[PDB]
C-alpha cells in the first residue's frame, strides 16, 4: 500500500554561492580557468521543502515529483536515519528506467531498475529484538522490480554524526547531472557551524561518483526514512516518529565560470558570468 | 617541438624560419642598440665624489646606495620594485638557469614552450652603473661632459 | 603609494606577458585539426593522413608567429621612436639644456 | 655553412639549437591486465537492426587486438580519427561499440558528418566522429534464400535525429483528422520498412555487419590499453615515456604534489602536463623535458683565425658532454680540447 | 552574420579576436589620446574677450 | 562546414590585412599627431627657432 507520510511545505530560499563542483578530474594548481559547464546560478531560488516525517494525518499525498530539468542541486541536515536516498527517472514506472540510490548505515547501494512504485517513496527501518537486525523487504514497499540491469556498492556517502553538531553538518550537497554519458553525482561535508540553511562562504563539491549511463532525467524525488527510536511500536501513531525531514532543491542552467584553483588542486572559487555586470567584467 | 615530421614538412614550406630568426635576431640587437644609444653615451665611468655635499642639493635617493649590494639608489629600489620583475638567468642547477617546482613556473613553462628570453648585454647592475656615470656627470660636469 | 604611477612600463611588461601568452594559447587552439598535440596527432595518425592534420596545424601556428612578428616590429618601430625620443631627451635635457 | 659563405667576419651567430638526447624508452601500464571483451563482439551471433543500433560498452581491459591480428579478413578497417596500426600504441578510456548490419554501399551514407535518410532518421554519426568503422560481408549468416526480412530500418521521422541518438517510438504522424488504423494511403505512411534482402541482388545490396568504434581519448582516467610490454621508470633522466597512450620525453622526478585521489594530469599555466600518476603504483611524478637550448659561434674572422668558442644559452654546464666535445669526439686541435676551459 | 553556426567553428581558431579588438580598442584610446596631447594643452577655457 | 571554414579564413585574413594596416596608418597618424603638439607646444604655445 502506498501511503504520504510527510508535511511538506515549500519556502523560498537564497541559492548563494553553493553547488560549485569539479569540471574533470584534471589536476591544476594556481589557475584561473574558465569552463562552459551546468551549474547552480549565483543568487538563484532554492524550493525549501521544509517538512515534518511520520506524520500519519498525511494519508492523502501532498508533495509533488520534482523535474530535474539541467541538473538537480541538493542540500539538507537529515542523517542516514532520516533521509536514506535518491530517485530518478523520465516517468517513473516500470516503462522507462528508474535509478535509486540508497545509503544504508553501512555501505552505498545503486541500482537501475523498472522500478514500479507510486509517488510516496519510503524506507521503513526498525531493529525488533527479535532479531535485533531486521532487513527491509523489497515486495512490500515497492509493487514490483523487472529487467534490472545495473548495480554498484560502495561506502556510505553519509559518515553521519551521532552529535546534534555533526548532525546539521551532514550538508549532502549531492549535485546529479547527465552529460556525455556520464551521469555525475558529486558530494560534500562540511564540519560548518549550525546555522538554519545552506551558510555564506564557498565550498567545492568533489567528484563522488561519475555514473558510466548519463541517460536524461525528467523527474527528480527524494528517498527518506521514517526515523525512529527502535524502541516505538510498529503500524500505528505512537510507531514512524515525526520528524523534521527538511531538503531543499535547485535547478542547475549552462554557464561560463572562472574558477580558482589553491595550492592543493582544489577549487577554492568561483565566479558566474551573467550575474550582474561586474560579473561580466570580471 | 622534438617531432622530426614536422620539422621535415616545415622544411617543404621555405624558409619563413629563417626570416623569423633574422627578424627577431634585428629586434634584439635592436634592443641592445637602444640601450647603448640611451644609456651608453659616454666613453668614460664617472664616479661621484666621496663626499656628497653639493650646496645643498641632496641627491641621497637618486645617488647609488653603497649599502645594499644591488648599489641602486632609493627611488631605483622602488621603481625596481613596482614592476613585475624578470628572469635573470640565475645559476640554480635546474638546467634551464632558475626554475621551481609548484612555484611561478610561467617563465618555466614558456621555455618549455620553445619561447626564451635572453639578458640583455647590459646587466641591471651595469645599466645602473651607466646611470650612475651619467648622474655623476651631470652633477659634477654639467653639459660639458656630453660634447 | 600610487599604484599607477609607473603605468607606461607596467603597460610595456604587459604587453609583451600577453603576447607570449597569446603565443602559448595558439598551441592549444586547433585550427580545425583533429588536436592541438603533436605527440597525439602523430601517435594516432600514420604520416600519410597525418600530414594533411599536421600541416594544418603547422599553417595555423605559422600564421600565428608570423601575427606575433609583425605585431612585435610594430610595436618594436613605436620603442624605437620611443627610444630615439629618450636619447633626444638624455641628449637635450640630461645632457644639456633644451629650450 | 649558415652565413653561406667561405669568410666569416669577427662575431656571435646563432647556430643551432642543442638538446640532450633521451637515452631509453620506458612504456607503462596498470599492472592489472584483463583480456577485453573484443572477442565477444565478434562471436556474437547476430547484431540488432540499424534501427535499433546494439550499443555495448568497453572499459577496464587491455586492447587484445589479435582478434584482427590473426583472423582479419575484413574489407574495410575505416578508421578517421586514428591509424588502425597505432592502436596497440594508445590507450582509450569509457570505449563504445555501436553495431548493426546494413546494405554494404550505404557505408558512404555512414561517412562521419554525412547527411541522408538513414543518417536523418536511424543512425546519426557526429560530424566529429573520433574512431573506426569496420565493416564485413554477413551473406553467410545473415542472408536466407527466401530473403532476410527480418532487419527493418525505420525509414521516417517527424524530426532528424540527433547524432548517437536512439529512437524506438512508433508512434505514427497522423497529418490529418483519419485514423491511419494501419492502412496505408492519404495522411498516414508508416514509420517503418523491411530490408530489401532479396536473394537475387548480389553483394553491396546483401548484408553486411558494420561495427563502429568510438573512443575519447586521454581527457579521462584510461581504462582500455595496449598490449605493449611495461618497464621500469627512471629518475633525472631524459627517457621516452609512453604513459598509457601519453607519450613525451623527459625526466621523472618525485612530485611533492598534493593530488587529490581522483585527479590524475596536473597541468601548469601552459595547460601541457607538468605531472602524471603512475598507472601501476598510484604516485604523482613531475615531468621535466631534458635540458636544450641555443647554441651560438664566437670566432673571429676566418681571416685571421680558425679557432672558434660555443656558447650554450641559458643551460647548467653539467649537460655539456654532447658529440662536440673533446670527450666525445676526436682529439683535434681546430675547435677545441682539454676538457677543460669551461666557464659559467 | 547573425549566425551560430559559424560563430562554433568562428571560436575554434583561439583568442584571435581577442587581439584584434584589443588592437582596435588600444587604436581607439590612441586617437583618443592624439587629441587630447594636441588640444587639450590646458585645463583651463579661456573667454575671449 | 568546409567552405564556412574556408570563408572564415578568408575574411579573417582580410580583417587581420585590415587591423595591420590600420595599425600602420595609425603609427602614421600618431608620427603626425606627436609632430602635430611639438608644434602646438612650439610654434602655438611658443616660439620656435
Ligand atoms: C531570496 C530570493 O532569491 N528570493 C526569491 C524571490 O525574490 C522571488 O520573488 C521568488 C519567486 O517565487 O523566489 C525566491
Ligand atoms: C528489459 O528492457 C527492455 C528495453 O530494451 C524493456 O522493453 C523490457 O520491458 C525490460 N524487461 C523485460 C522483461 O524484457
Ligand atoms: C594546502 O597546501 C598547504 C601548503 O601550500 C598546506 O599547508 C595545507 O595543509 C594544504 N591543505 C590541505 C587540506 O591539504
Ligand atoms: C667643500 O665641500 C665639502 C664636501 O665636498 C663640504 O663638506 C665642505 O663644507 C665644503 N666647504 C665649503 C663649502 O667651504
Amino acid at each position: 500500500q502506498c501511503v504520504n507520510l510527510i508535511t511538506r511545505t515549500q519556502s523560498y530560499t537564497n541559492s548563494f554561492t553553493r553547488g560549485v563542483y569539479y569540471p574533470d578530474k584534471v589536476f591544476r594548481s594556481s589557475v584561473l580557468h574558465s569552463t562552459q559547464d551546468l551549474f547552480l546560478p549565483f543568487f538563484s531560488n532554492v524550493t525549501w521543502f521544509h517538512a515534518i516525517s511520520g506524520t500519519n494525518g498525511t494519508k492523502r499525498f501532498d508533495n509533488p515529483v520534482l523535474p530535474f530539468n539541467d541538473g538537480v542541486y541538493f542540500a539538507s541536515t537529515e542523517k542516514s536515519n532520516i533521509i536514506r536516498g535518491w530517485i530518478f527517472g523520465t516517468t517513473l514506472d516500470s516503462k522507462t528506467q528508474s535509478l535509486l540510490i540508497v545509503n544504508n548505515a553501512t555501505n552505498v547501494v545503486i541500482k537501475v531498475c523498472e522500478f514500479q512504485f507510486c509517488n510516496d517513496p519510503f524506507l521503513d527501518v526498525y531493529y525488533h529484538k527479535n532479531n535485533k537486525s531486521w532487513m527491509e523487504s523489497e515486495f512490500r514497499v515497492y509493487s514490483s522490480a523487472n529487467n534490472c540491469t545495473f548495480e554498484y556498492v560502495s561506502q556510505p556517502f553519509l559518515m553521519d554524526l551521532e552529535g546534534k553538531q555533526g548532525n546539521f553538518k551532514n550538508l549532502r550537497e549531492f549535485v546529479f547531472k547527465n552529460i556525455d554519458g556520464y551521469f555525475k553525482i558529486y558530494s560534500k561535508h562540511t564540519p560548518i557551524n549550525l546555522g538554519r540553511d545552506l551558510p555564506q562562504g564557498f565550498s567545492a563539491l568533489e567528484p563522488l561518483v561519475d555514473l558510466p549511463i548519463g541517460i536524461n532525467i525528467t523527474r527528480f524525488q527524494t528517498l527518506l526514512a521514517l526515523h525512529r527510536s527502535y524502541l516505538t511500536p510498529g503500524d500505528s501513531s505512537s510507531g514512524w516518529t515525526a520528524g523534521a525531514a527538511a531538503y531543499y532543491v535547485g535547478y542547475l542552467q549552462p554557464r561560463t565560470f572562472l574558477l580558482k584553483y589553491n595550492e592543493n588542486g582544489t577549487i577554492t572559487d568561483a565566479v558566474d558570468c551573467a550575474l550582474d555586470p561586474l560579473s561580466e567584467t570580471k | 617541438g622534438d617531432s622530426t615530421e614536422c620539422s621535415n614538412l616545415l622544411l617543404q614550406y621555405g624558409s619563413f624560419c629563417t626570416q623569423l630568426k633574422r627578424a627577431l635576431t634585428g629586434i634584439a640587437v635592436e634592443q641592445d642598440k637602444n640601450t647603448q644609444e640611451v644609456f651608453a653615451q659616454v666613453k668614460q665611468i664617472y664616479k661621484t665624489p666621496p663626499i656628497k655635499y653639493f650646496g645643498g642639493f641632496n641627491f641621497s635617493q637618486i645617488l647609488p646606495d653603497p649599502s645594499k649590494p644591488s648599489k641602486r639608489s632609493p627611488i631605483e629600489d622602488l621603481l625596481f620594485n613596482k614592476v613585475t620583475l624578470a628572469d635573470a638567468g640565475f645559476i640554480k642547477q635546474y638546467g634551464d638557469c632558475l626554475g621551481d617546482i609548484a612555484a611561478r613556473d610561467l617563465i618555466c613553462a614558456q621555455k618549455f614552450k620553445g619561447l626564451t628570453v635572453l639578458p640583455p648585454l647590459l646587466t641591471d647592475e651595469m645599466i645602473a652603473q651607466y646611470t650612475s656615470a651619467l648622474l655623476a656627470g651631470t652633477i659634477t660636469s654639467g653639459w660639458t661632459f656630453g660634447a | 603609494s600610487t599604484p599607477s604611477a609607473l603605468g607606461k612600463l607596467q603597460d610595456v611588461v604587459n604587453h609583451n606577458a600577453q603576447a607570449l601568452n597569446t603565443l602559448v594559447k595558439q598551441l592549444s587552439s586547433k585550427f580545425g585539426a583533429i588536436s592541438s598535440v603533436l605527440n597525439d596527432i602523430l601517435s594516432r595518425l600514420d604520416p600519410p593522413e597525418a600530414e594533411v592534420q599536421i600541416d594544418r596545424l603547422i599553417t595555423g601556428r605559422l600564421q600565428s608567429l608570423q601575427t606575433y612578428v609583425t605585431q612585435q616590429l610594430i610595436r618594436a618601430a613605436e620603442i624605437r621612436a620611443s627610444a630615439n625620443l629618450a636619447a633626444t631627451k638624455m641628449s637635450e635635457c640630461v645632457l644639456g639644456q633644451s629650450k | 655553412c649558415t652565413l653561406k659563405s667561405f669568410t666569416v667576419e669577427k662575431g656571435i651567430y646563432q647556430t643551432s639549437n642543442f638538446r640532450v638526447q633521451p637515452t631509453e624508452s620506458i612504456v607503462r601500464f596498470p599492472n592489472i591486465t584483463n583480456l577485453c571483451p573484443f572477442d565477444e563482439v565478434f562471436n556474437a551471433t547476430r547484431f540488432a537492426s540499424v534501427y535499433a543500433w546494439n550499443r555495448k560498452r568497453i572499459s577496464n581491459c587491455v586492447a587484445d587486438y589479435s582478434v584482427l591480428y590473426n583472423f582479419a579478413p575484413f574489407f574495410a578497417f575505416k578508421c578517421y580519427g586514428v591509424s588502425p596500426t597505432k592502436l596497440n600504441d594508445l590507450c582509450f578510456t569509457n570505449v563504445y561499440a555501436d553495431s548493426f548490419v546494413i546494405r554494404g554501399n550505404e557505408v558512404s551514407q555512414i561517412a562521419p558528418g554525412q547527411t541522408g535518410n538513414i543518417a536523418d532518421y536511424n543512425y546519426k554519426l557526429p560530424d566529429d566522429f573520433t574512431g573506426c568503422v569496420i565493416a564485413w560481408n554477413s551473406n553467410k549468416l545473415d542472408s536466407t534464400v527466401g530473403g532476410n526480412y527480418n532487419y527493418r530500418y525505420r525509414l521516417f521521422r517527424k524530426s532528424k535525429l540527433k547524432p548517437f541518438e536512439r529512437d524506438i517510438s512508433t508512434e505514427i504522424y497522423q497529418a490529418g483528422n483519419k485514423p491511419c488504423n494501419g492502412v496505408a494511403g492519404v495522411n498516414c505512411y508508416f514509420p517503418l520498412q523491411s530490408y530489401g534482402f532479396r536473394p537475387t541482388y548480389g553483394v553491396g545490396h546483401q548484408p553486411y555487419r558494420v561495427v563502429v568504434l568510438s573512443f575519447e581519448l586521454l581527457h579521462a582516467p584510461a581504462t582500455v590499453c595496449g598490449p605493449k610490454k611495461s618497464t621500469n621508470l627512471v629518475k633525472n633522466k631524459c627517457v621516452n615515456f609512453n604513459f598509457n597512450g601519453l607519450t613525451g620525453t623527459g625526466v621523472l622526478t618525485e612530485s611533492n604534489k598534493k593530488f587529490l585521489p581522483f585527479q590524475q594530469f596536473g597541468r601548469d599555466i601552459a595547460d601541457t602536463t607538468d605531472a602524471v600518476r603512475d598507472p601501476q603504483t598510484l604516485e604523482i611524478l613531475d615531468i621535466t623535458p631534458c635540458s636544450f637550448g641555443g647554441v651560438s659561434v664566437i670566432t673571429p674572422g676566418t681571416n685571421t683565425s680558425n679557432q672558434v668558442a660555443v656558447l650554450y644559452q641559458g643551460v647548467n654546464c653539467t649537460e655539456v658532454p654532447v658529440a662536440i666535445h673533446a670527450d666525445q669526439l676526436t682529439p683535434t686541435w681546430r675547435v677545441y680540447s682539454t676538457g677543460s676551459n669551461v666557464f659559467q
